[PDB]
């Protein structure tokens, strides 16, 4: 593992998926910034301390609440702003343009948009405004927007099984919702009882459609199972500050990844989280980890500390 | 994978499992035919659909090819055969999700039993029932799924005595796409082969000898990697019976009996095939399903008991 | 073996009236079911085949063995750059034989961590345990002696003992080390536990016990003499050879002065002591009478007997013997009688057994066996595979393979055909055939898994597999992606009415560019016409060759007809005029059906039109 | 075909063998009639190749006969291996009446040629006529 | 000489990634010559299987087709790589049968002949610093050249030239033999090169230095080097197991004119002096003919260690009494 220092706060990193049928792993990601008067989206390429090279990067206004890949070209960014934009990357010019976007995503005046997800053609996004949106690529206007939806404020999203998908609060609500459904109440709701911690990551398992995990204000790892009744499978006591992001390795899903505004980067290893040894990947001097992204043996984070941190080696 | 209603009033006689094994068709004397999804989320099965098909008793059942849309066929008492297919743009446990695409009236007596033909055939089916007459349809125009004509008619069974409840009749086709055309039939105490001559009609190529009783069921299995066929026959007689039939008074094919098993003890009502024809199961009285693996001998031997 | 069809409900109970109990198999393993035909019984059972493996360990198993099989190459069949193919294909095979086993013990850790049931567990490791002997035995020194690879041999011997059984086990170790009724350590216990230790050669263990209790204490107190014994031997043991037989010839040397030194020397310690000494040192220096006396099971003999006596294999078959004369087998474990078995020259008869405990194990062992050529197809002969007539290992391993199918996991599905495929008999059309047959129910769901089965169709040449399979995907988006002959034509003819009725797909016709690429029949070729016209219609001259195009059109072609006049009447030379006398000539329900909408009687329009045409062209 | 394909288009290549006429010429090469005409055709006087055109009909004609024992003497093996034993084969199973015209001596189309010996001499005088085709 | 040239690279192929047929092999392909059709028949049995397979068939055409386009050009440029290489090998067997031809048949004097000798030793130092451990046919051509060559031989600058590249290639060899390349026909005539120069070019300031730099080599391997030859002393080969022990004898020989000796003390260490001994017996087996000569330098290496303080305690634990004993020579 080794740090880049880039100058401006990473709230996000995400890996730019391989081709299909790719044997190579992972070597370009995105980051966005947030914090500064200028924030950047940012694609960078590791070269085989690493060697970083900057392909481009474009001025994000607001701060990058949220971002996800679409595609290999295609980069969704969520603003404080409320606005949701998709990027376009332009390899043969290493250029990035705005493709598409929806100025109104999110709105009181501006209300934040907290959080994206993709399956392309279609786009998720949740807010302050407890509104979530369904957009599709090339249409004009959200497919679907569940106003009011959440009295809460919404903090993430993931999709179960599409149209069908799942949003944390900040009173430590998971809520099932359909783009198809009539009215603005969720299918299901379920909760840990007593605290009502607010809860600010969720992943779906990339096999179970069934098992989400979510992180907390209070550092926690919750694992839910939806057919299983309205309380966590498991709770597990874990940073000692917010948790920010979670994520399920998409290949081995029996290894899994959590940040921290403490300043740590969790590797959780359970080979079921039905139904374990955890290794801290960042050193003791840490400021807030934002957020991660894990492909095959590549991590990358990016932290308060104007810092990103990448293995290409997670398993040799 | 716990035990379940299938929402019927009167006893079930028959279910089957499409292609892909994500779908099941059951029939009963309520005259409804009810189809369930198995849920890729939860892993239970969860009923897609029910309706009333016929004015009587519902006995058999059957799935299309994939390759031919989803279809499903239906034989009753009340001396009809009834063809449905899926209209997708409808909601599930509607009662409307199933249009008829036709009857076929053909049969004077009740119908016992309808399976469809090997895909490599085309649309192609064949019912039997008290009048003892086999017969097959055509879909000649896979776009027309209404343009069913009758393709054959044979007499299965020559003199049946006006004064029998017990009757029985069953059906297989010779799912083998690298063989000639041909099907099993049970009537009674007799099990016989039929064989697509060269002159476009169904020939009787062999008997399986040896049944002392009446044939509960048949099935023929999946030749895929042999070179001949097996065909087994669970008999009231209390056994379970596995022949060998290779092709090399009038016939072109070999008969062989390979097994004989009465660990039932009473009569054998179902026998199915593996969708490799690598596994054989047969239930009965005993309240019990045996699966059958074959020896190296090609003797067949009793993996497993159920209960 | 019987097992409950359903722990919950089950649907008889006296002999009241044996009902009818029906069957059917599923496409799936995982989901079988089971129903009666009575009164009052209307459940539906689900049954998954008994002893069924659904896990992900078991996949990864699999997959894990199909590379060692496809890694194999060539040397997965065996021959009946000259004298070197024998030596290097045992070496590769030998090899084979150790990833095998590996996997396998990976296997069975990930099944003693995640599990639900752990008798897996425990079966596994025995068939480990089996497989390490037959290596040790089979797959190290093909035939030679000890001396040709004392490192390997010795290593791998070492190896299977201390994972047979787990004796002993520090449980047993504190076990003595803490019960007394006599001075410090020097009980039948102290020594049996220092002797077992030896004869698995478990040296490391075996110095710790000493420098345990009375090393220095006892000896270098009492007895001076005995001191030196049971310190330099201790020396010895710390450098017993593992890799020179010639070491060991002088090792074996050092260790019989030692016994004989102190076999007739200073007696000043007790009386039991005394020998307790002796006897560790006669079982280190190979006294085959007490080899046997210290061991507590055949496996424990054996091994001494090779690690101290004498190395050679050609006495393996006395070893055996005086070993179960002093502990017969112990029908315990279902290890112990198939290690006898291989040891003692009968290797074959395992593989329906095994067959039992696990059908992929099994099948890959068969496999290796023939590879090495412990078993050959001994037939000599009706156009197919699955039978008596090839291998045993081809019947066990095509039988996997089928097995595999119905198992619905569409990752191991590539396994199978391609276990089928590398099938080292049987015709390149009879394993067309059978591919032929077992494809179709391949469980595809992305892209990629049917370009998959494409690509498979394309390798073996199954164009009407293929047809069938897009056939079955075929069943206004999807028909624009499909985009026979009857299909096709009623395609046409819905893009036509379409045009008559009047995007991105219908520019192409006429992520862009890949689409233009991919498109790179007649159907097509009009509805592009058909678009064409409408452009120009949109943007006189360019009108009328609109008009001609759409002429031509009608005459290669009743409702198309019916359009191309309401489209005359409303534009209401030579050529022109032609054109509507060849529509004359030419000229239902649906179609009058059309004739209304476009209103919103019509023979009669399209003959005043023409006449109006007529004049038109009189007056020009 | 037969030993890993079907038995299916072996009756097409069965039928493809019975039918071509690529037997019954081969089987009339190993007649001494045809080579006799051939030596005979082939061996004319110099003067008339010499003061011939390089279109006459002459030297077409050899050329034509030189490539026409070129392919003999390449398919010979060819038949010999895949045509004779299942004609036989075919012939002793069904009803078909035929008349030999070869002869069981030559069992190669050498024996029938190596009793000439001006072939090579004339072989060699017509490398003089400057005929690239033909040399 | 100017045909030698690896800036090519005809051995190294950039291998493409090959996502799909990798698992198709050159098994029924192979007199080094890979047919086509063997390969064209299975990737299309691999592709009619796909296509039945019902998966994704029509869009991945293309890239097997692309695979096939680019594995025909592959096992071409294999085929010819392998031409290219056997007519190199040949067109150097040929080089060199020439040039021992004319060094050997050459009764000219040899002073202005120096000129192209080192002319030629420097074309081939470059040629073996770059086939030392890759090839062993193509050493075998140069390795015998420069064996003899050492045997057949303004001064001063001459004789550093000489002297310096003796040194040089004097690395190469402990180097290969510290590896165990090529065949042990190759390894013996390394131990030949290396006797002499131990033997005449160090056996006077001048010689100190050499001799003090020349162990420093030695010492650089340690009993990696000394197993190797050790090995092969008793072994298949008649001459590969006389050259490596009549090698043992200069090594310890020069050695001890650098009371001790680190030579002698790693034979102990590598169980040499025991199974040594242990040869002794029957020798009157053994013993013009080639197990002659071979006893000679077998005997004559025992009698150098008991010339040193040290040798007597090793040699004399051997127990050398009861091992002449048996044999019954006496």
């Amino acid at each position: 593992i080794y740090a880049k220092f880039v100058s401006q706060k990473i709230s996000k990193t995400r890996w730019r998926p391989l081709p299909p049928g790719s044997l190579q792993t992972a070597e370009t990601f995105a980051t966005g910034s947030w914090d500064n008067e200028e924030n950047y989206i940012s694609l960078w390429s590791i070269g085989d301390e690493g060697d970083h090279q900057l392909l481009c990067d474009i001025r994000h206004h607001g701060d990058v609440m949220d971002l996800q890949f679409f595609d290999q070209e295609r980069i969704v960014a969520a603003s404080s702003t409320g606005c949701v934009t998709v990027f376009l990357h332009h390899p043969n010019n290493q250029t990035l343009s705005v493709n598409q976007q929806w100025t109104t995503a999110h709105y009181h005046s501006s209300a934040p948009c907290t959080g994206v997800v993709c399956n392309n053609p279609e786009i998720v996004t949740v807010g302050e405004d407890g509104r979530i949106n369904l957009f599709r690529a090339d249409h004009k206007e959200a497919v679907r927007t569940i106003d009011n939806a959440d009295s809460s404020t919404l903090h993430a999203v993931t999709f179960l099984r599409t149209p069908e998908i799942l949003t944390v609060n900040s009173i430590g609500q998971l809520k099932i919702w359909d783009f198809r459904q009539q009215g603005n109440e969720p299918s299901q709701i379920l909760s840990l009882t007593g605290d009502r911690v607010p809860l600010h990551c969720v992943d779906r398992h990339p096999n179970q459609q069934h098992v989400v995990a979510t992180g907390g204000q209070d550092g926690m790892l919750s694992i839910w199972d939806v057919r299983q009744g309205t309380m966590p499978v498991s709770l597990l006591k874990a940073h000692e500050a917010e948790m920010w992001e979670v994520h399920f390795h998409p290949s081995n899903p029996e290894h899994l990844f959590t940040c921290s505004e403490d300043g740590s980067l969790w590797h959780w290893d359970a080979s079921s989280w039905l139904s374990i040894e955890i290794t801290s990947l960042l050193p003791s001097r840490s400021l807030s980890v934002n957020t991660l992204d894990v492909l095959g043996p590549c991590l990358v984070c990016g932290t308060d500390a104007e810092a990103i941190y990448v293995t290409r080696h997670l398993f040799s | 994978m716990q035990p379940f209603d299938s929402g019927h009033d009167d006893l079930v006689h028959d279910v089957v499992y499409d292609f892909y094994g994500r779908h099941v068709a059951t029939c009963s004397s309520d005259q409804h035919i009810k189809v369930f999804k198995l849920d890729k989320d939860t892993s239970n099965w969860e009923l897609s659909d029910s309706w009333r098909a016929h004015d009587s008793s519902i006995v058999a059942i059957d799935w299309a090819s994939p390759e031919y849309g989803r279809i499903i066929a239906s034989a009753s008492y009340d001396k009809t055969v009834k063809l449905w297919e899926e209209d997708p743009d409808q909601e599930e446990c509607s009662g409307r999700r199933w249009n008829k695409l036709c009857t076929l009236n053909d049969s004077k007596g009740s119908l016992y039993s309808v399976k469809f033909a090997p895909a490599h055939l085309g649309l192609k089916l064949a019912c039997l029932g008290n009048d003892g007459i086999l017969r097959l349809y055509d879909a000649l125009e896979p776009s027309d799924l209404r343009s069913w004509t009758l393709t054959s008619e044979m007499k299965v069974l020559s003199i049946p005595p006006a004064n029998h409840l017990q009757s029985d009749f069953c059906l297989s086709w010779c799912p083998s796409r690298f063989s000639p055309e041909k099907l099993a039939v049970s009537a009674l105490e007799q099990a016989i082969i039929y064989q697509r001559g060269k002159d476009g009609k169904l020939h009787v190529a062999a008997k399986l000898p040896g049944h002392k009783s009446l044939i509960r069921s048949i099935s023929w299995a999946p030749s895929i990697g042999r070179w001949y066929q097996l065909i087994a026959t669970g008999c009231k007689d209390g056994r379970i019976r596995i022949f060998k039939i290779t092709e090399k008074l009038q016939s072109n094919l070999q008969v062989e009996l390979l097994s004989e098993h009465d660990d039932h003890n009473g009569e054998v009502w179902s026998v199915s095939w593996n969708l490799t024809g690598t596994i054989l199961s047969s239930a009965g009285d005993d309240g019990k399903v045996r699966l059958w693996k074959a020896t190296y001998s090609n003797e067949f031997k009793c993996m497993s008991v159920i209960t | 073996i019987l097992v409950p069809m359903t722990v919950n409900d089950q649907p008889i109970e006296k002999n009241g009236d044996k009902m009818p109990l029906k069957f059917k198999l599923g496409p799936l393993s995982y989901q079988n079911m089971a129903f009666i035909t009575a009164k009052d019984k209307y459940k539906l059972y689900p049954v998954r085949i008994p002893r069924l493996d659904t896990s992900k360990e078991f996949s990864a198993y699999v997959s894990g063995l199909f590379e060692i099989y496809r890694d194999l190459g060539d040397d997965r069949v065996f021959n009946v750059v000259n004298s070197n193919f024998a030596k290097e294909h045992n070496a590769t095979v030998n090899l084979a034989m150790e990833a095998i086993l590996n996997e396998l013990e990976v296997f069975i850790g990930r099944v003693k961590d995640q599990d639900g049931r752990v008798n897996r567990f425990y079966e596994l490791e025995e068939s480990l345990t089996v497989l390490n002997c037959l290596r040790t035995m089979y797959f190290i020194l093909d035939g030679q002696d000890v001396e040709e690879n004392r490192s390997e041999f010795i290593e791998s011997l070492l190896n299977w003992i201390n994972r047979s059984d787990g004796e002993p086990d520090e449980e047993y170790i504190e076990q003595v080390f803490s019960v007394a009724g006599k001075k410090v350590f020097e009980t039948q216990y102290f020594w049996k536990l220092l002797n077992q230790l030896v004869l698995r050669g478990l040296l490391s263990q075996a110095i710790g016990c000493i420098e345990r209790s009375d090393l220095l204490p006892y000896l270098s107190d009492t007895c001076a003499v005995s001191f030196d014994a049971v310190s330099d031997s201790i020396e010895l043991l710390k450098q017993y050879p593992k890799d020179s037989s010639s070491t060991f010839r002088e090792w074996k040397n050092l260790v019989l002065k030692l016994s004989q030194a102190f076999g007739s020397s200073a007696t000043d310690i007790s009386g039991e002591l005394r020998d307790y000494i002796e006897d560790f040192l006669l079982v280190i220096g190979g006294n085959q009478r007490k080899i046997l006396q210290y061991s507590r099971t055949w496996y424990e003999s054996f091994c001494g007997f090779l690690l101290y006596y004498i190395p050679s294999l050609e006495l393996s078959a006395e070893y055996l013997q005086m070993s179960l004369e002093a502990n017969v087998v112990d029908i315990t474990n279902d290890w112990e009688q198939p290690c006898v078995d291989i040891i003692s020259g009968k290797i074959h008869s395992i593989l329906p057994v095994m067959e039992s405990l696990d059908s992929c194990t099994a099948a890959f062992t068969a496999m290796i066996c023939e590879a090495k050529g412990l078993i050959e197809n001994i037939f000599e002969g009706l156009e197919d595979l699955f039978s008596y007539r090839n291998g045993m290992a081809s019947y066990m391993l095509n039988s996997f393979a089928f097995e595999l199918c119905s198992l619905g996991d569409k990752e191991l599905w590539p396994v199978a055909i391609g276990l089928i495929a590398l099938s080292a008999t049987g015709t390149r059309s009879a394993k067309k055939m059978v591919i032929a047959e077992l494809l179709p129910h391949y469980p595809f769901v992305t892209n990629d898994d049917i370009e998959w089965m494409l690509s498979i169709c394309v390798e073996w040449r199954l164009p009407e597999i293929a047809k069938e399979i897009y056939t079955t995907l075929g069943n206004i988006e999807s028909i624009a992606n499909f985009s026979l002959v009857k299909s096709y034509s009623w395609l046409l003819f819905e893009a036509s009415c379409m045009e008559g009725q009047k995007v991105l797909n219908a520019i192409v016709s006429k992520d862009d560019v890949i689409i233009p690429q991919d498109i790179l029949v007649t159907n097509s070729m009009r509805q592009t016409l058909a678009p064409y016209a409408v452009l120009s219609q949109f943007y006189d001259r360019e009108d009328w060759g609109q008009a001609l195009r759409l002429l031509l059109l009608l005459i290669e072609f009743h409702y198309l007809v019916l359009l191309v006049a309401k489209f005359l009447y409303p534009i209401f030379e030579d050529s022109v005029a032609t054109v509507i006398e060849v529509i004359e000539t030419k000229w239902s329900n649906l179609y009058e059906t059309i004739i209304e909408a476009d209103k919103s009687a019509t023979l009669l329009k399209n003959l005043r039109k023409k006449l109006n045409f007529k004049l038109c062209q009189a007056f020009m | 075909n037969i030993s890993i394909d079907d038995a299916m288009a072996a009756t097409n290549l069965a039928t493809y063998v019975r039918l071509h006429p690529f037997s019954r010429v081969m089987e009339w090469l190993f007649n001494e009639k045809v080579i006799t005409s051939l030596i005979n055709t082939i061996h004319q006087d110099p003067i008339s190749l010499g003061s011939a055109s390089p279109d006459s009909p002459l030297v077409v004609s050899i050329l034509r006969a030189i490539q026409v024992m070129i392919k003999a003497l390449e398919l010979q093996e060819t038949y010999l291996h895949l045509v004779r034993p299942e004609v036989l084969r075919y012939q002793g199973e069904a009803g078909v009446r035929r008349k030999p015209v070869a002869n069981a001596a030559y069992s190669a189309f050498e024996d029938g040629i190596l009793s000439h010996l001006s072939l090579v001499v004339d072989l060699g005088k017509y490398c003089n006529l400057g005929h690239a085709e033909l040399t | 000489f100017d045909f030698i040239n690896t800036d090519y690279k005809w051995e190294e192929i950039p291998s493409p990634h090959f996502t799909y047929l990798k698992d198709l092999d050159l098994g029924p392909c192979i007199g080094v010559h890979y047919d086509i059709r063997k390969a064209q028949e299975i990737l299309a049995l691999k592709r009619k299987e796909y296509e039945h397979s019902q998966l994704a068939t029509p869009e991945f055409l293309e890239t097997v087709e692309l695979e096939e386009k680019v594995l025909i050009e592959w096992l071409t440029v294999r085929n010819r790589a392998n031409l290219l290489l056997t007519a190199r090998l040949n067109l150097l067997q040929a080089w060199a049968n020439l040039l021992l031809v004319m060094i050997e048949s050459n009764d000219f004097k040899s002073t202005p002949k120096m000129a192209f000798l080192l002319q030629a030793l420097q074309a081939i130092l470059p040629t073996l610093e770059a086939f030392s451990s890759l090839k062993s046919d193509e050493a075998f051509e140069l390795a015998r050249v420069a064996k003899v060559l050492l045997w057949k031989l303004e001064q001063f600058t001459v004789g550093n030239l000489i002297g310096d590249k003796l040194f040089q290639l004097f690395q190469l060899c402990l180097s290969a033999i510290s590896q165990c390349s090529g065949t042990p026909e190759l390894r013996s005539l390394y131990y030949s090169i290396c006797y002499r120069y131990l033997t005449a070019v160090v056996d006077t300031r001048s010689v100190t230095n050499a001799r003090a730099r020349t162990l420093k080599a030695i010492t650089l391997y340690g009993d990696r080097l000394l197993n190797v030859i050790c090995d092969d002393a008793y072994g298949s080969d008649t001459t590969c197991q006389t050259a490596a022990m009549i090698l043992l004898n200069a090594l310890v020989h020069t050695s001890r004119a650098s009371v001790d000796c680190p030579i002698i003390d790693a034979l102990n260490r590598l169980n040499f002096i025991g199974v040594l001994v242990d040869s002794l017996k029957e020798i009157l087996n053994e013993w013009a003919s080639p197990s002659q000569q071979y006893t000679s330098a077998k005997l004559a290496l025992l009698l150098q260690l008991c010339q040193t303080r040290q040798g007597a305690k090793y040699v004399l634990q051997a127990n050398l009494f009861r091992a002449l004993e048996q044999s019954g020579v006496f």
